[PDB]
């Protein structure tokens, strides 16, 4: 089922001919366009006062990565390396060994933030909610090297954003 | 209704703590609206809301003038917002 | 004391031009559901100063293939002519009182095109050459119609003296007698100042930057200053020509305020038109000027020659 | 070049301003995506299709998911299919806004772009609320969608859709009947139905010539 | 010292002028540019900060590399960077420009635009949100504010 | 908003006030305060030259009335 | 005398602005910065090559139509003559011939650009 967009014939009576001639000589549709712009002039603009006002986000927002802890302070990560296997950009590098107490923990956990595509597959693949994409998005640097995150940087990110991260996970975890 | 908007302007002048407060807010945030205070940081940022403004302008923060070590009277950025007020300010929650 | 008057004419025009850019950015923004500059100073009042300081502290470059003499000469000619074309305007008194001010203004307008032409040719780039040839085509399109419209309108004035236009429109605006020509005249001004929808010499979406693509920093700023000054000047000329303010010999400030307000209205109308319309193709501009504007202009010139003789309304001062 | 979309090198032979020959040089954005796909799993390969046509993300996601589901001989659940069609039409709205407004900007009408990009921002908010990404959602996957809709999303979509028609009306008031727009667009780039079929065209480039075809 | 005070004030003035009027080149490569187009959209309105796109490299101040840089395109990017008059700044936007991103291991992709041009700000994301890009430009403004060219000249 | 466009416009208006007003004042300051004479034709110039010659101070705008016919 | 002073002042101000723009900032000129611009690449040919004019006939006609302006400008003064009938006849005749020239070129496809 279809319709035509440009298949209408103008009427040839004297009234229509005079209307079209007056349109040509007096520029009525151009005045209509001017009126549309003038109408927009007196509308309230849609601009927000950044950085004092921020754009709306969601609990599902994928921002800066972070490594989480259990309420006791123990690391959630167990070096299963699922995030490394699933990473479409190979942005994660992991090395592990038994800890001094025999625990299964990482010794290297690096994310190349200039390789990352910020897809969130790593936090889907994680079985213990150890690695997350946080809500932060304002972390521009001045050198390339500052965007090569090691385990200390990610643990600091987790310790710094845990209050917001836990609330977002509490809001979202029943959809996952 | 012109006198009404003029009186609203004078009210915005008077509600910022005098002419000096009006000028401080004009040259610090390029805005002179007045809203109900929601709370304050331990760093000095004050958070205001106004539900009569459209979505995006209904929540805002007046940043502090002195964060951890630097003078932020003019040098402000969005990274100074702590995570809890970050969640409130970006409308990921309806609760301060 | 005459040099003081020259300076009091030229410096405020530049200041006005600088602020005009700010107004256009804000007017365009609010017509596009945004704000425009409102951060650099209160309401963006310091933005033009920042733009000027940035432009005049940046490095200018001489293209390796360019012809240096003409490359340097063209912006000087543009800005000097833009400044010169204000001296015969009665506001309500002119800095220079000429018997033939309209013809002088026409000649200086005709000379102003060569800044664009020589900048485009001396840049020695392909896009600049295309912009210069578009300028040639634009002049060929609009020149004769503009001149004949001026002649037909001034047939009711009695002379080419600009100040006489104040006496001619003492009781009624000339537009009420020549509103058709006025419309055409308005369009001609849009073509004369290379303004949208006839911004073809620059043509950003087609020629990157057109004739001034190779210009940077101060010379580019001078080209911008000249163009905006010409915009304000032509709108002031239109206001004097078609919307005659009543002049009090003992209170000339009333005339000055009226004239300035009318000029600002016409300039804001220019900005509105830029915000409202797409761009012509530069052959379509010539076809519009030669196949629609020229026949009506010739017929109306005939009618305006016959009209004062028919009604016994020939103006004085042979 | 403002009209070259950043990565097109159009070598043109001109006589005056009349175009004698157009030779498009492409590959300035060739990233070797198809070779990269051969080293990824199917789920790992999914996010490449977001970046294929980054004006219509979920439509490419849907095409890839349909291909993989056809090869797997499985069926997505009905609610996933309805969500797919809804977000595909939202994506079509985004793509057509971008196309029409950038076209008008190229001709010279720069105002409707700003009017319609606020609507684009609202649909980006819908994308982010459903997936957490404004553009590269990766939401549509072989088997269905990644997550269910959050509560209240349908109401906001209805609120946007009940007002989008007036924005279309304003754009049409600006462009459709303008004589400058018609002078710039009427009888420009005319292609016949037979030539369009033989040259491999599809979509509007077919339907503009009267060919009654929609997939 | 009077001279130190004078050069400090002049540095302040020139830095304010240069950071309050930042004109980026009309230059984008890939999906990131779309988000850049959303930074000029009414909601964020980059023009309100004094940021205006200009097509000519001679009339521009900032290079925003918004998209993947291929090997076929690198000479053109270097050419239009070289044709920018000084002072000039480069902002690398998105994972592809930062380090290659999703196509890092490709045969035809430059692994980061910093192999071709010096970079002042790196904006992470794939793509960064328009708000994140605005944060990047404001950080670049602060960095320009920290410049002391005339003080360095005076202390030579 | 739109009234936030008004301030810049006002500045422009003030600038555009300066030239004409200045001219008027200057025309009054250098012409005895009485609207600088216009001479488009040689008759007006001859009148001005006669005025200058009979002024007694080489200034056309110094007007001599009936008090000069003793 | 006054117009000469005004012209000298305007030209001097423009030249001083150019001098400031060229002598105040720091210049770093090298061969890549000063090369011609063709949006990413070296131009294939020269910009001094011939550039065809598709509106050449209209350009020539502009020369002839520009002198009708010279002939028609003294009309305000001509309107003050005693024999208004002769003056009106001559002015109308001149405009009629101009219109006939325009019509002749229009009907002979002289206003269409070369392909
Ligand atoms: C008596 C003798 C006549 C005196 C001539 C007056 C001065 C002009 C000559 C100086 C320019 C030459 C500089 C040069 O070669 O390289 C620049 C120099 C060397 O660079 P380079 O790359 O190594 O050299 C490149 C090649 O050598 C060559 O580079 P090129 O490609 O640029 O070569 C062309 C250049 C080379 O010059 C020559 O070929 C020889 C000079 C003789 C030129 C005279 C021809 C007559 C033209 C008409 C009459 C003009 C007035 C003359 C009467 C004098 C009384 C006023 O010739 C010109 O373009 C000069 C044109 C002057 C006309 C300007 C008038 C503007 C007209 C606007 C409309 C007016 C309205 C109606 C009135 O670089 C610089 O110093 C920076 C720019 C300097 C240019 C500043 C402005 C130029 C002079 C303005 C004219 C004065 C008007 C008052
Ligand atoms: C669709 O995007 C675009 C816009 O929209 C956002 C624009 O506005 C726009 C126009 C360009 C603007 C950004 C304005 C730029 C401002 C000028 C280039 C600066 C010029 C101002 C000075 C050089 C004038 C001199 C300043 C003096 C103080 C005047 C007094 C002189 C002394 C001697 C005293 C363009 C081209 C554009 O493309
Ligand atoms: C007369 C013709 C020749 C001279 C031509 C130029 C004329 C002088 C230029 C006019 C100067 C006015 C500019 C001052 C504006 C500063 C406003 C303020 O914002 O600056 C603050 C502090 O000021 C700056 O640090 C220094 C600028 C002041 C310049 C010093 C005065 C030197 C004047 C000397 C003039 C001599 C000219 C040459 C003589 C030969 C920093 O705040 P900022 O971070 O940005 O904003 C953050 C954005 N927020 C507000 C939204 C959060
Ligand atoms: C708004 C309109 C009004 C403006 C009014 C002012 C007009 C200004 C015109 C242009 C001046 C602005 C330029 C800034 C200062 C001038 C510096 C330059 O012109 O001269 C320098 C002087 O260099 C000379 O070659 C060496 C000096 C020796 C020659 C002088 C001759 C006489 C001096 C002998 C000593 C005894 C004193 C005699 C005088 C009383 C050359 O420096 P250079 O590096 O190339 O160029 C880059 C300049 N930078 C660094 C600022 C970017
Ligand atoms: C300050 C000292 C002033 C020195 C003047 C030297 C002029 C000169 O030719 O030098 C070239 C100089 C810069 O070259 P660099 O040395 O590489 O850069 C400086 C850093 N070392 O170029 C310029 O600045 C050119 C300035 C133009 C001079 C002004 C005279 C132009 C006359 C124009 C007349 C035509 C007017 C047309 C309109 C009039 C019609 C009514
Ligand atoms: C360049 C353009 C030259 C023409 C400028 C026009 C000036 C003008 O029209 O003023 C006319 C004015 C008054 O005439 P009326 O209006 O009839 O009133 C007299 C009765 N009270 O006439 C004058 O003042 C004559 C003064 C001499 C004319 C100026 C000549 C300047 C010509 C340009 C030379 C440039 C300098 C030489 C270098 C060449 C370029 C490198
Ligand atoms: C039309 C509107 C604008 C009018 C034009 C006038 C603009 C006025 C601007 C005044 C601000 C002061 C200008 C300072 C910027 C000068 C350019 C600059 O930054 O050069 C830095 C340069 C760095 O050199 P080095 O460190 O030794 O070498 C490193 C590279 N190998 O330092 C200098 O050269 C110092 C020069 C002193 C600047 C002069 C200050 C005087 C200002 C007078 C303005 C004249 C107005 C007329
Ligand atoms: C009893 C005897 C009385 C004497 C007779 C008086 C009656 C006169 C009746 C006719 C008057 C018509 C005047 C208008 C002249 C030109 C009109 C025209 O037809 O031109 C159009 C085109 O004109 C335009 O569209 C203009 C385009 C540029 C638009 C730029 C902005 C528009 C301006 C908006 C506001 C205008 C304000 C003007 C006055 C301002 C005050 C000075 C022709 O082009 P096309 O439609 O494409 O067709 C050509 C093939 N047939
Ligand atoms: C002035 C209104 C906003 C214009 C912003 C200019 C951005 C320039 C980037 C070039 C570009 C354009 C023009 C463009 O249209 C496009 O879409 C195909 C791109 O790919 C994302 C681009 O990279
Ligand atoms: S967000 Fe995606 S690309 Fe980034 S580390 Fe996680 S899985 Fe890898
Ligand atoms: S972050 Fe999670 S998925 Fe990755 S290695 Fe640690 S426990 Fe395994
Ligand atoms: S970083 Fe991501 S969004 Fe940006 S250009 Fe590369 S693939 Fe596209």
């Amino acid at each position: 089922t279809y319709k035509f967009v440009n298949m209408r014939e103008p009427s040839m009576d004297m009234k229509s001919v005079t209307d079209r001639a007056a349109q040509t000589l007096l520029w009525t549709e151009l005045v209509r366009g001017l009126g549309m712009t003038l109408s927009y002039l007196f509308r309230e603009p849609a601009t927000i006062n950044y950085p004092f006002e921020k754009g709306p986000l969601s609990p599902r927002f994928r921002g800066e990565h972070a490594l989480r802890r259990y309420p006791s302070g123990e690391e959630r990560c167990i070096a299963c390396k699922l995030c490394e296997a699933v990473c479409p950009a190979q942005a994660i590098t992991i090395e592990a060994e038994p800890r001094a107490d025999g625990s299964r923990r990482t010794t290297r956990y690096d994310i190349d933030m200039t390789k990352c595509i910020y897809c969130g597959f790593c936090q889907e693949a994680c079985p213990v909610d150890a690695i997350v994409e946080g809500p932060n998005f304002e972390f521009s640097t001045e050198t390339h090297e500052e965007l090569l995150y090691n385990k200390e940087k990610l643990l600091n990110n987790g310790d710094k954003w845990e209050a917001e991260i836990a609330a977002n996970i509490q809001a979202d975890y029943l959809y996952r | 209704e012109l006198v009404q908007v003029l009186r609203r302007g004078l009210q915005q002048v008077s509600g910022h703590g005098g002419l000096r407060g009006y000028l401080r807010v004009l040259f610090r945030a390029n805005d002179v609206r007045v809203g109900t205070l929601v709370g304050e940081d331990k760093y000095g940022n004050k958070y205001y809301e106004d539900n009569k403004q459209f979505f995006g302008r209904h929540r805002w923060v007046i940043y502090t003038t002195e964060m951890n070590g630097r003078d932020t009277f003019w040098d402000v950025d969005g990274s100074m917002v702590p995570p809890e007020w970050h969640r409130w300010l970006h409308c990921m929650t309806d609760d301060p | 004391m005459f040099m003081i008057n020259i300076l009091s004419l030229i410096i405020p025009i530049l200041l006005a031009v600088a602020f005009l850019t700010l107004v256009e950015r804000k007017v365009l923004g609010y017509m596009q559901l945004r704000k425009g500059p409102n951060v650099v100073g209160p309401y963006g009042l310091l933005q033009p100063i920042a733009d000027a300081l940035k432009l005049f502290t940046k490095e200018p470059l001489r293209p390796a293939t360019s012809s240096i003499s003409m490359f340097i000469i063209a912006p000087i000619l543009a800005l000097s002519l833009a400044l010169t074309m204000w001296v015969p305007l009665p506001m309500p008194y002119p800095l220079i009182n000429m018997n033939l001010g309209v013809l002088f203004m026409l000649a200086m307008s005709s000379l102003a095109v060569y800044s664009i032409l020589w900048s485009g040719w001396a840049s020695n780039s392909k896009y600049a050459l295309i912009g210069a040839l578009r300028a040639v085509a634009q002049t060929i399109s609009y020149e004769v119609t503009l001149a004949i419209i001026l002649l037909s309108v001034l047939l009711m004035n009695g002379s080419y003296t600009l100040s006489t236009l104040i006496t001619t429109q003492e009781h009624i605006w000339m537009i009420f007698t020549s509103w058709p020509l006025a419309m055409m005249w308005f369009i001609s001004t849009l073509a004369e100042t290379n303004r949208a929808p006839f911004d073809l010499t620059e043509g950003e979406s087609e020629l990157v930057s057109g004739f001034n693509v190779e210009y940077a920093a101060g010379p580019f700023a001078m080209f911008f200053m000249a163009e905006y000054a010409n915009i304000i000047m032509m709108n002031a000329f239109t206001a004097i020509l078609f919307l005659g303010a009543s002049h009090d010999p003992h209170t000339p400030e009333l005339y000055t305020i009226n004239f300035v307000l009318k000029t600002l209205a016409l300039t804001i109308t220019f900005l509105w038109i830029r915000a409202s319309y797409p761009r012509f193709r530069y052959d379509q501009l010539m076809h519009l000027l030669w196949k629609s504007f020229l026949p009506l202009t010739l017929a109306l010139c005939m009618w305006h020659i016959s009209l004062p003789i028919m009604t016994a309304s020939i103006p004085p001062q042979s | 070049h403002p009209a070259a979309h950043g990565v097109l090198r159009l070598v043109m032979e001109l006589s005056g301003e009349m175009v004698r020959k157009c030779d498009p040089h492409i590959g300035l954005l060739h990233r070797g995506t198809e070779k990269l796909i051969e080293y990824k799993t199917y789920l790992q390969a999914l996010p490449y299709f977001d970046r294929l046509d980054y004006v219509s993300m979920m439509c490419n996601e849907q095409a890839y998911s349909l291909a993989v589901e056809k090869l797997l001989n499985i069926q997505p659940p009905p609610r996933a299919q309805w969500i797919r069609v809804l977000f595909g039409e939202i994506t079509r709205l985004l793509n057509h806004i971008m196309a029409v407004t950038t076209h008008a900007l190229d001709i010279g009408a720069m105002t409707p772009f700003f009017w319609m990009f606020e609507e684009r921002e609202k649909m980006f908010e819908f994308y982010e609320r459903v997936s957490g990404a404004r553009m590269h959602a990766a939401y549509i996957r072989p088997g269905g969608v990644h997550q269910d809709l959050p509560l209240g999303l349908l109401d906001d979509i209805y609120e946007f859709s009940k007002n989008f028609s007036f924005r279309i009306d304003e754009l049409e008031e600006m462009l459709t009947n303008n004589r400058i727009w018609r002078n710039r667009t009427v009888d420009i780039g005319v292609v016949t139905a037979e030539d369009a079929l033989n040259y491999g065209f599809s979509g509007v480039m077919l339907r503009g010539s009267g060919i009654q075809w929609d997939l | 010292s009077r001279g130190e005070y004078v050069v400090a004030k002049l540095d302040d003035l020139v830095n304010w002028a240069r950071r309050s009027s930042l004109w980026p080149m009309t230059f984008g490569l890939a999906c990131c540019a779309v988000e850049m187009m959303h930074m000029a959209a009414p909601r964020y309105d980059m023009d309100r900060f004094g940021v205006v796109f200009r097509a000519s490299p001679r009339q521009s101040d900032v290079m925003i590399v918004a998209g993947t840089l291929t090997n076929k395109m690198a000479p053109a990017l270097r050419k239009v960077y070289d044709q920018m008059p000084e002072p000039r700044y480069v902002v690398s936007m998105g994972s592809c420009a930062n380090g290659g991103g999703y196509y890092h291991y490709s045969y035809s992709v430059v692994r980061g635009c910093d192999r071709i041009v010096p970079v002042d700000i790196y904006v992470p994301g794939c793509p960064p949100t328009a708000e994140a890009l605005l944060y990047g430009i404001l950080q670049l403004q602060r960095k320009i504010k920290r410049e002391k060219r005339l003080r360095i000249w005076y202390r030579r | 908003m739109w009234f936030e466009i008004l301030p810049g416009i006002a500045v422009m208006a003030a600038c555009l006030f300066i030239p004409g007003m200045a001219t008027a004042h200057i025309h009054k300051f250098t012409n005895g305060g009485k609207e600088k004479r216009v001479a488009h034709f040689s008759y007006q110039w001859n009148l001005m030259e006669r005025d200058r010659r009979i002024s007694g101070v080489n200034r056309y705008h110094v007007t001599k009335g009936l008090e000069n016919i003793d | 005398m006054n117009i000469m002073l005004t012209l000298l002042t305007n030209v001097t101000l423009a030249s001083l602005l150019v001098l400031i723009a060229f002598w105040l900032p720091q210049l770093n000129a090298y061969s890549e910065k000063t090369s011609p611009y063709e949006c990413g690449f070296d131009p294939m040919g020269s910009a001094r090559l011939p550039f065809s004019m598709k509106f050449f006939l209209v350009a020539i006609t502009f020369l002839l139509f520009d002198l009708e302006i010279a002939l028609l400008l003294p009309l305000p003064w001509a309107s003050q003559t005693n024999n208004l009938k002769t003056m009106l006849t001559m002015a109308l005749f001149l405009l009629i011939l101009l219109a006939a020239s325009l019509a002749y070129e229009w009907t002979q496809k002289g206003l269409e650009w070369a392909e």
